[PDB]
């Protein structure tokens, strides 16, 4: 959901 | 190239 | 939360 | 604004 210290969109 | 780019916060 | 995010290939 | 290992969207 943004630009944080934990991932959101990691790999593909 | 191939890393997390958009993150949570 | 203060990480620099997107990159250049 | 893409993938990679050098910063393009730093803290703003």
């Amino acid at each position: 959901g943004g630009a944080g210290h934990v991932p959101e969109y990691f790999v593909r | 190239c191939g890393t997390p780019i958009s993150f949570y916060c």
